[PDB]
């Protein structure tokens, strides 16, 4: 009996991805010939074969779904800082504190290469900042860090350690990220929806 | 009824208030924040209030653009507004100098008197509007963005700016409950700010055809 | 079948082969391993230069 | 006696059923309705209902309820929650695409032929998508040139 | 003698080694048997096939 | 209710004579006058269920209890599993975990 | 620390070290990574041995135990609650009948 | 001015093949090449030593154009 009722399952199982199978392929074929029209064009802008636009930028932002490291998010600046710190670690210069963090923040993002960038990612850059830069102070504060640089424990500049070189360091890559993980123009964004969709 | 009804009148006074606030007509704060002990206190009983005469509004003008421009609100009595509803109407549009109007109906509109409006007079502009549909605003809904009707000027510069044309940009139907509600025609550009998952916003255009 | 559908869209091409698939780790991710004898059969058109 | 017991006395004739449903937050328990009905301004004018955060399933009852713009994001949420109870993830950049798509010419319009024909104007597509002779000698007689682009 | 087991990286996924000695003895040994037929008819006219 | 004739076995109807209502058949001249008060209930079946839904202690019908997430690892769970797919050769699980009002849903 | 699985060297989702390696150093660095990690795992595997037996998937004493208490537990529960809906009055969950 | 500074890989792909196409028909080698039989690999040694002369021209959807050169735009 229980063999049976195993293989009564089986078989629905089978059936069911049968005509999944089919019913799939046939709306994959339309949503396909639906959306072959579309792609994206050099002005940001989405337009059609006849010329009408869709949208005047992909998803409102202008970023690769294929390059999206976070989720649904184009950095996830975490991740970033941990690698630039680990990457790039300078033992030859001080910590730094959380005013001064902000100072070299706003220094480097009022740059020429920062001005094309949009203003939700750099509101997001400046957002990242203040939360490490509370974070720092936090720690400073629980274990009574001293901003100028001669207290005597130096292990204590080691729980939150931040260097103007890491800083710079971790802007410049998210800056390039950001850069790299847009729309790149040409692309048949309507077919890799379609097939986005129907897989 | 005589507490449902007057609730249901209070918010559909409150909407119309909201509407023309909206659309840049002339309202003071009390008529926009007015509360249903302020309705009661004009009237607090189904007999007592007056749909036809009690309910319709005339110091309704545009003081962004002219003063002198004047609209009008109706509220028929009859569930079903006949031919002779509408000559009366348009009969007191012409001796009040009145050129653009609103009809809130109570249950629905006869064809004959859908066609005739719609037809009536290219001067006299008059848009029928459902009680069911102005029991609740559209604007305040959460699935609907925010719509601002775009002047010439910026429907130039936005026609400027990417190269583009007037049939260019996505259209939106005359009879869309959003384009009634602010009575745009065609030919007019409306920007919507669609909210993002994050703080930024989406900013589109759509042109009325 | 049809002409659209059959021979527009989608349409038959030669220089191409089809066989049974078998694993082989000693191969990179961007190559793959192809039989002699379809070798000698599927031909590429080298243009003579200096 | 044959239909004397089913009038309607009282609700929307539109609505079939409607349910109490309860969240459980640790907050707080909160009470919600669920109409298994095809009419949301009926709902939404009712008393007691907070008509500004009524949603629905019906695209084509938010279109012509609430606008456009409205039926992009029921399709969009709709289409999200759809795929997330399957346990898998799509960019949200794919399904705001398609319902622009659907939603550019002011009216939601399908994938299938009706919507394929009103969207596009290539007569060649639409010949070779469905509906061969149909549209042929349609073109043949609106004698309309079909562009490459 | 079937070995469970993981080796060399070539039975990935339902792949299975075989063993050359194995082949070698005779171990899968398969005949393919197919046929070729012809005919020689007469036609109407007095004429066969030859 | 329905009423025949003795006569003839037809279908009566009540109709309105010279001095009071009366049941009579269409191909027979039967008549049956009504004296006193003829009534025919039938009872209509009424909404019992008070349509009330969704408490916690009746969501929780599930075996899922005191299990480790990947999420949120808090005891009190819910996990289902699905194997309605030949193409997938491993089966399917969806766990929620709601103890602390995180309502996680994953694969 | 921390030893490999599908959660970080599979086709999962994120947080896989071939992820990381394309989106931090190129295409290359990580097909060159993919290529040494098949080519160094099968010989590693074929060295040490990994076999499945009978013996792997047999139950224990204590396992049979506590399945056929468990088994018992669920049919006595499973006759109370035919017993209390047959005969007499069963607690009827919310949105649904008592069947 | 206003597109994007960075080359993307439909223009790399389509000038790829542009410049494996002439060097097929006898066309003049700028990187001195050593011992590449395969036109593909001496369009990518121009590509990544930013010989090539091919100057892509972006059309705007209005009808507007711009030139960029492969040297002037940012390859990855
Ligand atoms: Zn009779
Ligand atoms: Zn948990």
């Amino acid at each position: 009996t229980e063999f049976f009722f195993h293989t009564m399952a089986g078989r629905e199982g089978l059936v069911d991805t049968a005509v999944k199978t089919a019913e799939t392929g046939y709306m994959q074929r339309r949503l396909v010939k639906s959306l072959e029209d579309l792609c994206s064009q050099y002005d940001l802008t989405v337009r059609s074969s006849t010329g009408d636009i869709i949208q005047f930028i992909y998803g409102g932002d202008g970023l690769d779904p294929a390059a999206m490291e976070g989720k649904d998010e184009p950095l996830e600046f975490k991740r970033v800082l941990d690698n630039i710190k680990a990457v790039f670690p300078c033992p030859s210069e001080p910590a730094l504190s959380k005013n001064e963090l902000i100072l070299t923040t706003e220094s480097i993002m009022k740059k020429s290469e920062f001005l094309c960038c949009q203003d939700s990612f750099l509101q997001e850059i400046k957002k990242f900042i203040k939360g490490v830069s509370e974070k720092i102070k936090k720690t400073r504060d629980k274990y009574g860090i001293n901003d100028n640089g001669t207290t005597e424990p130096r292990v204590l500049y080691q729980l939150d350690r931040i260097t103007p070189t890491q800083v710079e360091k971790f802007l410049e890559t998210c800056r390039d990220k950001y850069m790299r993980a847009q729309m790149e123009p040409g692309s048949a964004v309507g077919a890799l929806c379609a097939q986005s969709i129907g897989e | 009824d005589d507490e449902e009804e007057t609730y249901r009148l209070w918010k559909i006074r409150k909407t119309i208030m909201q509407l023309c606030h909206d659309r840049g007509y002339l309202v003071t704060q009390d008529e926009l924040d007015q509360t249903l002990e302020e309705f009661k206190a004009q009237s607090g009983d189904k007999p007592s209030e007056g749909r036809p005469r009690r309910t319709d509004l005339t110091v309704l003008v545009a003081h962004n653009d002219d003063p002198t421009d004047q609209m009008f609100v109706f509220f028929p009595e009859e569930p079903k507004v006949g031919i002779k509803t509408i000559k009366v109407y348009c009969q007191r549009m012409q001796e009040e100098n009145i050129t653009r109007a609103l009809i809130v109906v109570q249950q629905g509109m006869t064809p004959s008197a859908k066609q005739s409006l719609v037809d009536m007079a290219p001067k006299y502009i008059l848009e029928q509007f459902l009680q069911q549909e102005l029991l609740i605003n559209i604007t305040e809904h959460e699935l609907v963005p925010e719509h601002v009707v775009m002047t010439k000027e910026e429907v130039t510069e936005l026609l400027a700016r990417y190269k583009l044309r007037e049939n260019q940009l996505p259209r939106i139907q005359a009879g869309d409950p959003v384009a009634r509600y602010f009575g745009i025609k065609r030919g007019q550009v409306v920007k919507i700010i669609r909210p993002s998952e994050t703080a930024g916003r989406y900013i589109t255009y759509r042109l009325v055809q | 079948q049809g002409r659209f559908r059959g021979n527009l869209s989608g349409k038959r091409v030669d220089f191409s082969g089809r066989t049974v698939i078998s694993p082989d780790p000693n191969l990179r991710i961007d190559e793959v391993a192809v039989p002699v004898h379809v070798a000698k059969i599927l031909t590429f058109p080298e243009k003579v230069n200096k | 006696k044959e239909d004397l017991p089913k009038v309607v006395v009282q609700g929307i004739p539109e609505v079939s059923r409607a349910v109490i449903h309860i969240d459980e937050q640790s907050g707080k328990e909160k009470y919600k309705l669920l109409v298994e009905g095809d009419n949301l301004r009926a709902v939404m004018a009712t008393h007691g209902v907070k008509g500004t955060r009524t949603t629905s399933n019906n695209t084509y009852e938010v279109e012509k309820t609430l606008g456009i713009e409205a039926a992009r994001t029921t399709i969009i949420n709709e289409i999200q929650y759809t795929m997330v109870n399957h346990g898998m993830s799509i960019d949200r950049r794919h399904v705001m695409l398609l319902s622009d798509l659907m939603t550019y010419k002011g009216e939601v319009l399908g994938i299938t032929r009706f919507g394929l024909a009103k969207m596009k104007e290539s007569v060649l597509m639409l010949a070779s998508f469905e509906k061969t002779a149909d549209h042929l000698f349609d073109a043949a007689y609106f004698g309309q040139k079909d562009s490459v682009c | 003698t079937v070995a469970v087991m993981s080796y060399s990286g070539y039975d990935i996924e339902d792949a299975l080694v075989l063993n050359k000695a194995s082949l070698d003895r005779g171990f899968g040994r398969c005949l393919v048997y197919k046929n070729a037929k012809c005919t020689l008819k007469r036609y109407t006219n007095q004429t066969f096939d030859k | 209710m329905l009423l025949f004739c003795p006569g003839c076995g037809n279908g009566l109807i009540v109709e309105e004579g010279q001095r009071c209502h009366r049941f009579a058949c269409n191909t027979c001249p039967y008549v049956h006058n009504i004296t006193r008060k003829v009534t025919n209930r039938k009872y209509p079946k009424l909404k019992e269920v008070d349509d009330v839904l969704g408490g916690a202690a009746a969501w929780e019908n599930v075996d899922s209890t005191a299990e480790s997430c990947p999420k949120c690892e808090h005891p009190r769970a819910y996990f289902m599993q699905l194997q309605t797919r030949s193409a997938d050769e491993p089966m399917t699980t969806f766990y929620k975990c709601c103890n602390a009002q995180c309502g996680h849903r994953w694969r | 620390s921390g030893s490999m699985d599908k959660g970080t060297l599979g086709s999962g989702s994120k947080n896989n070290i071939f992820y990381i390696l394309l989106r931090d150093w190129g295409q290359n660095e990580a097909a060159d990574a993919m290529s040494r990690l098949a080519r160094l795992a099968p010989v590693y595997l074929s060295n040490r041995g990994f076999s499945i037996g009978i013996g792997d998937v047999t139950p224990g004493q204590g396992l049979l135990k506590a399945k056929y208490e468990l088994l018992n537990a669920g049919y006595k529960k499973c006759d109370e609650y035919i017993e209390a809906l047959n005969t007499g009055k069963l607690q009827q969950q919310p949105g649904c009948t008592a069947e | 001015r206003i597109t994007t500074p960075y080359m993307t890989k439909y223009e790399r792909a389509r000038v790829l093949g542009t410049r494996a196409l002439q060097i097929a028909m006898c066309a003049p080698v700028m990187v001195e090449l050593e011992g590449e039989t395969d036109p593909l690999l001496i369009a990518m040694k121009e590509l990544k030593a930013r010989k090539i002369p091919i100057i892509i021209r972006r059309y705007l959807p209005d009808g507007s154009y711009e030139d960029w050169g492969v040297d002037e735009l940012i390859i990855t």
